[PDB]
């Protein structure tokens, strides 16, 4: 009967989850647990570059604050 | 020679490899080849005479050829631009004993290229295709059969005396 | 990592390609009363295997006449653009965030017309040239038509950028907002993708096999891999465009499973399509497009220009 | 060619798709029916006329029947005359299914071609139990029939023909008031009355021409 | 040995495409070509098997020579038979295409098509049912199945 | 960067496919099976003869309303201007205007194909 | 008599033309052709399991040839010809010579069966019921010459499926 | 009801006597329907009826293993069955 159909469906959908949760999966790892940095403008840009520059390990995503000020 | 032999298949395929590698320039080689269809009714009528039982028989074409004038006859037919270069014969033996390392279907073997070297034995003592009655079929007239699936686009209509016969050595 | 990424974009897309054709053969055939593929797999599920396997092994032609350079080129350029389409799609994070995302859509499929065009004329056959002649008038009419409702529905939006569409469509609908374009728009994808009704260039029985007549084996396994791409393909920007699901920055995979659940929805509405309707004349085609919906088109884009302002509700830019 | 109805070659002339001349090439299945006929007797040249048209076959059979039965001046029974229209009634369900999804097939439509197929298969049960046959029975013969119904074929007959009038509007739901089979087929082939006499056609060309004539 | 077993294992693996994927070219010349319909028909689905009509010979795998083949149609039946590439198999369906069949003795026809092509299965009737001919389908790939080309190359 | 390793990606598995596609099989050629295709029987003459296009005129003015659509494109940035009465009146203007040629070739009956 | 197929004119009124305008701009004709075929999608489909499962046949089926017995062994055919005289398809040969017992027995007996066109007159005109087209019709072979009969191979048909053919020349001989 | 949908599948994975016979019907039969056994032959095909199904679906045979000196496990013809139980699945009689 109809429900036949299904199992093809059910295979193709799996192969369409692999490209999304894959790319969430490598932007999270590949930028220290946390969503990739969008940056669409210099200004965001410039934000990334302070932030690689100030982190002193040649990454943006380790982000520093009140305990490395003082 | 015909359709599907290696002969003129063998000298019209070498087109992929630039140039067309001969030793001595192919000047020191003379080949007279043979039809296929020719061959196949020499033996047939070979099965169907009974005084050539316990015989040997040379088939042979009719015309002569140097390798340089034959192969340049080829590429003209096929209408591929012809660039010949000589090669010496162990830098060929190499050659050929580097594409006979193939699991399939050798492309050209060290014994082929001694073979194509190799010049065409004359036996006048032994009978022939007109001694079984067939009249040998000249390349000129079959030649077009073979090479024209070997032509591009551009000259698959061309006919058959549109180019000149090579010359003979006879 | 970045290689890894796109490797995991391109071998997950051409499995659901395959299982895409496995599933309209079925679909097609439980709606006309067959039950189509069942017995090489268990439940037909290794159809798309043993035909791609045969295709890969059997011989492949260059007809006497045709172009080389061309002949080979023209599958190439074909999928690799269908590969190259998937690159700029939030699911809900793309590959690659492009600023104008929409712009290289449209632009990748302008270049993705000319691999139909040159297989056809670099095969050297009437049916061939037929069949390219027909991509023609086609890419023509669904172009403009496509530009004009794109502009449109993303003057809705603010930008063009996809990730600005999922925010957009945070609370509501974009085909609730706008739901005459999105006819259109879906339309003008079947027109864009040459399915049924408009299965022109590849018409079986108007021309034996339109463009591709010509080819065989593996050359022709391109073709169709880059046809069934590019299907899913606009139909998830269909389904990112106009059906806007939710999105949770903490858990990313609800937004990817309703993606390609409503993905899924629209490409069986296509095999849906396809079953139902007869095929066009392309002169049919071409007069449908100017005649009809270009009009609309063209007053449907001056209402979405003077709606934000004249109602306050201009999106922002970024 | 798919729409070449496998043995037509059609010499056309086209400028762009336009056509300027179709020149039919017939002969692609021609086999020298008559000639054979020539040859064998009058119950031996019966499949000739199963094979001529080969989806109104019990039709092309009942013309050779009457043909022959007029020239032997006899007269088939009642009940052969009966099951003689039945059957001709049956075949022509079976050649206009045919007709009409091979038509809509060649224009692009396939799911009526699979369901009216269905019913084509039904109705080649009713001939393979009457004759043996599914397709060329070679039931109808100068004289009657060759032989006599089985005792449930009526019932089925009767079943069959209850339920497919269902199966028409089906049909008719997806080609008679759909835009694109209409924009196909409307104004296209437009034969007028007096063209369509001259050249000698019979039947639907005639009566779509708007002549009342049925033979 | 090593290289028997996997040389046995790959032509398994190739047999079993080429016979769960048959594409027949749309070819019919006579009354067989309805039967072939009917095969084509929901009542014995040809698709549930792997087996899908194509029009272009050049994406055609299996030629069904079903009807009668005449001396004016026997040049496009090999024209079409060359140009389909390899591998390709035929099966000739119907008395006609087997033999003369009905016509015969006749000046118009040709005596079996396997005076123009290579016939791998024979399917015998006036017409072959569907059944029939499906099972002649399914004969030659069981035919297919028995091919063992790397088999005999590596014994080559 | 990334854009042009994913092309590159792209175009080297399609190449890739293609060698396997041409290299893996075994081949067959000759002369009747590499003849271009028309159904069974010779081509009459050649394939790349002129072939009449019976909708000349369409191309050209898909040619002039593409780069009317390509004014277009910049509106969703225009309406951010402080100036919205007059990027209103300009944007209206073009659709007009694009409107009006439209109308005149329809009633002109240059989106009648040639016969 | 006679009926117009197409031969209705539209109403005019307000409603009319607004019903076939929202038609015409909402796809209602073809949204109605997509309902029927989801119909037919959530039906049951009429395909049966081949070879598991078989088509239905009846007692009058023509199918493979066959010469049949009396139950004590002997042959039916008296080599009467009557067969090969009405063969339409000229595919029946036979010769025939007086047995060692002196009975009138076969010598030769074949069919072409790439001749054959499956009619069924060689047992119309059969007096005795020897030659019969049996039920059998799976038996493709894969050389042309596995298909030209012979005596043997026929009565080898006649003793494979004797119980079948008299199950069916029984049930149907009433009618004939 | 989808739970009586799901109650009969499993039933048929349970008619066929374990997985196991369920996955090998599957595989070589491409059906898991379960009918009553009206009968074997000599060399081990069995025959099932199912009135309940549509006409041409109510009767049906699973082939043997082996049949002469073949091994039928995968490559099953349709003249496997012998004559008398060929007219039953055929339906010239409605007799086994
Ligand atoms: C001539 O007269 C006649 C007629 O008149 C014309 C007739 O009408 C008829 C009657 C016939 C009809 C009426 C037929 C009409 C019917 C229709 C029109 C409808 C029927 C349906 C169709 C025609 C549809 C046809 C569709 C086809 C043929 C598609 C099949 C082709 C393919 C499947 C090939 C393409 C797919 C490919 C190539 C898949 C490729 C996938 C990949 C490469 C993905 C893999 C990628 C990798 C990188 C591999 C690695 C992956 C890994 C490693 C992942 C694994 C990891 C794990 C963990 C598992 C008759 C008889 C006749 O006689
Ligand atoms: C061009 C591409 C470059 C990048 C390649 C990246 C990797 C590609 C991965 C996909 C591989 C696709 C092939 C799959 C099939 C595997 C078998 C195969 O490849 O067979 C090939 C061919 C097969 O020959 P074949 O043509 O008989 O093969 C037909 C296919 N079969 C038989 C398998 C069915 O194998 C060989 O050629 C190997 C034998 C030795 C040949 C020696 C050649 C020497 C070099 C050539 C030039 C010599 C002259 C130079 C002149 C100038 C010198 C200065
Ligand atoms: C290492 C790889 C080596 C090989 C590379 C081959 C490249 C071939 C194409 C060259 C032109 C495209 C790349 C230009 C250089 C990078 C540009 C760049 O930085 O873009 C960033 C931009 C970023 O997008 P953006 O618009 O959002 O940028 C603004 C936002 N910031 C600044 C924050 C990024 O990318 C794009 O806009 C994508 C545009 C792609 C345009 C491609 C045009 C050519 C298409 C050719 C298709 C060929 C198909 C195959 C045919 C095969 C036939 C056999
Ligand atoms: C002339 C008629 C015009 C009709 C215009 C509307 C056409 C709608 C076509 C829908 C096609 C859907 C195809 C994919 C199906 C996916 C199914 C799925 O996952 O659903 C779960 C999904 C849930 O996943 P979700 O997260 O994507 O849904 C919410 C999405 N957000 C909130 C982000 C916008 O949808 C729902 O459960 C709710 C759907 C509606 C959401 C919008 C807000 C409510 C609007 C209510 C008023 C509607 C008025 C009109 C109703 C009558 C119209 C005739
Ligand atoms: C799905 C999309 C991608 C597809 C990729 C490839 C899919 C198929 C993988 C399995 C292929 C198995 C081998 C089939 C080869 C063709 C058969 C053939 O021509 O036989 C006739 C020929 C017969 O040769 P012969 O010498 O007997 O014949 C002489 C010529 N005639 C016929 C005139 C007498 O077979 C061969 O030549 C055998 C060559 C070696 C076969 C094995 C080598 C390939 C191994 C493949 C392993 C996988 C990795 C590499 C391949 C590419 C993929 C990465
Ligand atoms: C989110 C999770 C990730 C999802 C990823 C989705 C990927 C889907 C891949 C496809 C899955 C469905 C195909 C497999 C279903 C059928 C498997 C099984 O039922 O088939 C059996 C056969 O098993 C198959 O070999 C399984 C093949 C699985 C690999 C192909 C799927 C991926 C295609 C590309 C693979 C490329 C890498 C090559 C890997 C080998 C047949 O049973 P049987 O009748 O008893 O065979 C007996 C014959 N013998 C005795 C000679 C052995
Ligand atoms: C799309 C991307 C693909 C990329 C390439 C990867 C390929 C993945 C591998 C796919 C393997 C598919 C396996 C197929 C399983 C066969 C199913 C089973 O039924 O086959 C049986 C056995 O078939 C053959 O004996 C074996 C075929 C499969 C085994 C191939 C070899 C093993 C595959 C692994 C690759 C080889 C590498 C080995 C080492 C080099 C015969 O059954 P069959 O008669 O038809 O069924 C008739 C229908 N009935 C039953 C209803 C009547
Ligand atoms: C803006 C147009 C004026 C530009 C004039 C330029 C010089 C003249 C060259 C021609 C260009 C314009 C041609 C357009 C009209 C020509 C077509 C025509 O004659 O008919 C128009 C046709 C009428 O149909 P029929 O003639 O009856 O044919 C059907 C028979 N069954 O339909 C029309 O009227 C369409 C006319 C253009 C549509 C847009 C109307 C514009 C109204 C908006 C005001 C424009 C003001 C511009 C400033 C905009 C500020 C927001
Ligand atoms: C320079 C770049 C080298 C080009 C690499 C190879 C290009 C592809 C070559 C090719 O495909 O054709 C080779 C071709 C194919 O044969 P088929 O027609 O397929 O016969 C099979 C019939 N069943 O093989 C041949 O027959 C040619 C054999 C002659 C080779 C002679 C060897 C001499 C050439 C080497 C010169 C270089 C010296 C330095
Ligand atoms: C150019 C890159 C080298 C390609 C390999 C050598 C080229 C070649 O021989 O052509 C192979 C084949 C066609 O060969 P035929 O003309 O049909 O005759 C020989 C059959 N083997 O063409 C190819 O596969 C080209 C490979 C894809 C090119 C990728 C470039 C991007
Ligand atoms: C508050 C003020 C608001 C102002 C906005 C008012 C707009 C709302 C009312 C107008 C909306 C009209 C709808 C616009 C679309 C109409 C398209 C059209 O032109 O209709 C057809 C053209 O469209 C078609 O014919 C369709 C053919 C292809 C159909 C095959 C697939 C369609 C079936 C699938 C249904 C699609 C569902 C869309 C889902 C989208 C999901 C994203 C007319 O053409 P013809 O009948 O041939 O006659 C014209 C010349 N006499
Ligand atoms: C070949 N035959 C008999 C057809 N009816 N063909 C067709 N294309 N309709
Ligand atoms: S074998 Fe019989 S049914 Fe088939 S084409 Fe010939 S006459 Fe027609
Ligand atoms: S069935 Fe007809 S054609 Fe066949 S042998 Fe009998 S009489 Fe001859
Ligand atoms: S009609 Fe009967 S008895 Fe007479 S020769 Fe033929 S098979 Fe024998």
């Amino acid at each position: 009967m109809w429900f036949e159909i299904l199992p093809g469906i059910a295979v193709m959908a799996a192969c369409l989850f692999i490209p999304g949760m894959a790319t969430a999966h490598i932007h999270k790892f590949t930028n220290g647990g946390k969503e990739k940095r969008v940056a669409h403008f210099s200004y965001q840009w410039n934000l990334m570059e302070r932030d690689r520059c100030i982190s002193g390990v040649n990454r943006y995503h380790v982000t520093k604050g009140l305990e490395n000020i003082d | 020679f015909g359709r599907e032999d290696r002969f003129l298949n063998y000298f019209a395929s070498m087109r992929w490899f630039g140039g067309v590698p001969l030793i001595s320039l192919g000047k020191e080689t003379v080949k007279q080849p043979v039809y296929i269809v020719d061959v196949s009714k020499g033996i047939i009528n070979a099965i169907k005479d009974p005084d050539a039982k316990g015989k040997t028989f040379a088939f042979v074409g009719p015309n002569r050829y140097l390798l340089f004038d034959l192969v340049q006859y080829i590429f003209a037919v096929a209408y591929r631009p012809f660039l010949p270069y000589p090669l010496p014969h162990f830098a060929y033996r190499w050659v050929g004993r580097l594409f006979e390392v193939s699991p399939f279907e050798p492309w050209t073997t060290r014994d082929k290229v001694e073979r194509v070297h190799m010049s065409d034995m004359t036996l006048p003592h032994l009978p022939g295709l007109e001694d079984l009655g067939i009249q040998a079929t000249p390349l000129e007239l079959k030649a077009i059969e073979v090479l024209r699936r070997h032509r591009t686009y551009r000259w698959l209509t061309s006919e058959m005396e549109d180019v000149k016969p090579a010359k003979t050595v006879n | 990592m970045f290689m890894i990424n796109i490797l995991s974009l391109i071998i997950p897309i051409l499995l659901a390609v395959a299982f895409l054709t496995l599933v309209e053969r079925k679909v097609l055939g439980y709606m006309q009363l067959r039950k189509g593929p069942n017995v090489v797999g268990p439940y037909g599920l290794l159809q798309p295997i043993a035909d791609a396997l045969k295709l890969f092994t059997k011989e492949p032609l260059r007809p006497a006449t045709s172009s080389i350079s061309m002949f080979i080129i023209a599958p190439i350029l074909a999928l690799s653009l269908a590969l190259t389409m998937w690159v700029p799609l939030p699911m809900p994070y793309p590959l690659i965030n492009m600023n104008l995302g929409v712009l290289f859509m449209l632009a990748m499929s302008s270049l993705a017309v000319y691999s139909i065009l040159w297989s056809g004329w670099a095969s050297n056959s009437k049916y061939a040239l037929i069949g390219a002649l027909r991509a023609v008038a086609q890419t023509i009419s669904y172009e403009v038509t496509l530009a004009i409702i794109l502009l449109s529905v993303l003057l809705m939006n603010g930008s063009y950028t996809l990730s600005t569409l999922i925010t957009t469509q945070e609370h509501i609908w974009m085909i609730f907002t706008s739901w005459p374009l999105a006819m259109m728009w879906f339309i003008s994808t079947l027109a864009e993708t040459n399915r049924a009704p408009f299965d022109l260039t590849e018409g079986e029985s108007e021309l034996v096999s339109g463009f591709n007549v010509e080819y065989a084996a593996g050359p022709f396994a391109m073709f169709f891999m880059a046809e069934y791409a590019n299907i899913i393909m606009m139909n998830a920007f269909t389904a990112i465009l106009f059906l806007g699901a939710s999105h949770d920055p903490h858990t990313p995979e609800l937004y990817t499973i309703n993606f390609v659940l409503k993905t899924l929805a629209l490409t069986i509405t296509f095999l849906w399509i396809r079953a139902s309707y007869p095929r066009f004349r392309y002169d049919q085609l071409m007069h449908l497009l100017w005649k009809s919906f270009l009009p609309l088109t063209l007053a449907l884009c001056m209402w979405h220009i003077s709606l934000p302002i004249m109602t306050a509700s201009i999106p922002p830019q970024s | 060619h798919p729409a070449a109805h496998g043995v037509l070659r059609l010499v056309m002339e086209l400028s762009g798709e336009m056509v300027r001349k179709c020149d039919p090439h017939i002969g692609l299945l021609h086999r020298g029916t008559e000639k054979l006929i020539e040859y064998k007797t009058y119950l031996q040249a019966l499949p000739y006329f199963d094979r001529l048209d080969y989806v109104s076959m019990m039709c092309n059979e009942q013309a050779y029947s009457l043909a022959v039965e007029k020239l032997l001046n006899i007269q088939p029974p009642p009940r052969a005359q009966w099951i003689r229209v039945l059957f001709g009634e049956i075949t022509r369900l079976l050649n206009h299914i045919m007709a009409v999804t091979t038509h809509a097939l060649d224009i692009g439509a396939m799911t009526p071609f699979f369901w009216m197929f269905e019913e084509r298969e039904k109705m080649f049960e009713f001939y393979e139990r009457v004759s043996g046959a599914r397709m060329h029975a070679a039931y109808i013969r100068p004289g009657g029939v060759h032989q006599d119904l089985p005792l449930g074929l009526l019932d089925d007959i009767y079943e069959f023909s209850k339920n497919f009038s269902f199966r028409i509007d089906e049909l008719e739901e997806m080609l008679t008031n759909n835009r694109i089979w209409r924009n196909r087929t409307v104004d296209i082939g437009v034969v007028t009355a007096e063209d369509a006499l001259n050249y000698g056609f019979s039947g639907v060309m005639l009566r779509g021409s708007g002549i009342q004539w049925d033979l | 040995s090593r290289g028997e077993y996997v040389v046995a294992k790959l032509d398994d693996l190739v047999n079993w495409a080429r016979r769960s994927s048959l594409w027949p070219m749309t070819f019919g010349l006579a009354c067989c070509a309805v039967e072939m319909m009917h095969m084509a028909a929901p009542r014995y689905d040809m698709d549930r098997f792997g087996v899908v009509f194509r029009a272009s010979p050049r994406q055609s795998d299996v030629m069904i020579v079903a009807g009668t083949l005449t001396n004016k149609m026997a040049p496009a039946l090999r024209k079409v038979y060359d140009q389909m590439p390899e591998p390709r198999y035929v099966v000739s369906m119907g008395s006609c295409a087997n033999g003369g069949g009905y016509y015969h003795y006749s000046y118009s026809v040709v005596r079996g098509c396997d005076r123009i092509v290579p016939v791998d299965i024979y399917v015998p009737g006036c017409p072959p049912t569907a059944e029939a001919l499906l099972y002649g389908i399914l004969q030659l790939q069981r035919k297919i199945k028995r091919e063992k080309r790397l088999r005999i190359w590596y014994r080559r | 960067m990334n854009i042009m390793l994913t092309l590159l990606t792209n175009v080297t598995l399609a190449s890739l496919l293609v060698l396997i596609a041409f290299w893996l099989p075994q081949l067959n050629a000759y002369s009747e099976k590499t003849s271009p295709y028309e159904c069974g029987f010779d081509p009459m003459g050649s394939a790349r003869l002129p072939f009449s296009m019976k909708f000349f005129l369409v191309a050209i003015t898909f040619l002039l309303f593409d780069l009317e659509i390509a004014l277009l494109l910049p509106l969703p940035w225009a309406s951010q201007t402080n100036n919205l009465k007059t990027m209103l009146t300009m944007a209206l203007f073009l659709l007009i205007l694009l409107a009006a040629s439209l109308a005149y070739e329809w009633t002109q009956k240059g989106l009648e194909w040639a016969e | 008599t006679y009926k117009f197929v197409n031969m209705r004119e539209p109403s005019m009124d307000m409603k009319s033309v607004t019903d076939r305008a929202a038609q015409t701009l909402l796809w209602t004709e073809l949204v109605r052709g997509l309902g029927m075929t989801l119909s037919y999608l959530f039906r049951e489909p009429a395909t049966i399991n081949y070879p598991f499962e078989k088509g239905p046949l009846s007692p009058r089926f023509r199918g493979e040839h066959a010469l049949r017995r009396y139950p004590s062994g002997e042959e039916r055919c008296i080599a009467c010809k009557l067969c090969e005289a009405v063969c339409p398809a000229q595919a029946i040969t036979i010769e025939a010579e007086p047995r060692a017992d002196g009975s009138r027995r076969t010598t030769r007996y074949d069919i072409d069966m790439t001749k054959c066109i499956y009619c069924g007159f060689c047992q119309e005109a059969c007096p005795v019921d020897a030659i019969v087209e049996g039920p059998n019709f799976e038996f493709s072979t894969e050389t042309h010459e596995e298909l030209l009969y012979n005596k043997e191979k026929l009565l080898n048909n006649g003793d494979k499926w004797e119980a079948e053919i008299a199950a069916n020349i029984q049930a149907d001989y009433l009618y004939r | 009801e989808l739970v009586q949908v799901l109650r009969r599948g499993l039933q048929q994975v349970s008619g066929h006597g374990g997985l196991r016979g369920y996955l090998r019907v599957l595989f070589r039969a491409n059906d898991v329907r379960v009918g009553t056994l009206v009968g074997e032959d000599k060399y081990g095909n069995k025959y099932y009826e199912d009135n309940k199904q549509f006409f041409g679906r109510h009767r049906w045979v699973i082939y043997t293993t082996e049949m002469n000196g073949r091994d039928t496990f995968w490559d099953v013809d349709g003249s496997m069955v012998p004559p008398e139980w060929h007219r039953w699945l055929h339906c010239m009689t409605d007799d086994p």
